[PDB]
């Protein structure tokens, strides 16, 4: 769950890349 | 880079951001 | 469309996007 | 109220609408 | 203008906004 | 902070332009 991992928690610049295409 | 939580609208927005070319993908389940 | 509570700025672009040439008004009196 | 019913609960597409011109 | 709370990416085009050709800085330190 | 009087509280056009260049 990215609104998991990132809205409800922190993401670095990196987790958040693990959505990108 | 930002250590917020970002939620709906700013976390789309952060993604298109980040991820540049690549294009990315959003899909919500929580 | 989303499911989701839509406030302030984002509610704002969410009428301007569902309306489309016929406008809206937003008149906030909570 | 939109605040009230958008903002506070949630709109479909239709009540949303009922705010257009 | 309004009379809410304006905070992060909200806060940032509030500034931009009333700012002109001003321009603003922008550095949380809460 | 900007944050302390924006974000938690709420600042008139005036308070906000204390932020302008
Ligand atoms: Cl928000
Ligand atoms: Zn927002």
């Amino acid at each position: 769950g990215i609104v998991e991992q990132c809205c409800t928690s922190i993401c670095s610049l990196y987790q958040l890349e693990n959505y990108c295409n | 880079f930002v250590n917020q939580h970002l939620c709906x609208s700013h976390l789309v927005e952060a993604l298109y951001l980040v991820c540049g070319e690549r294009g990315f993908f959003y899909t919500p389940k929580t």
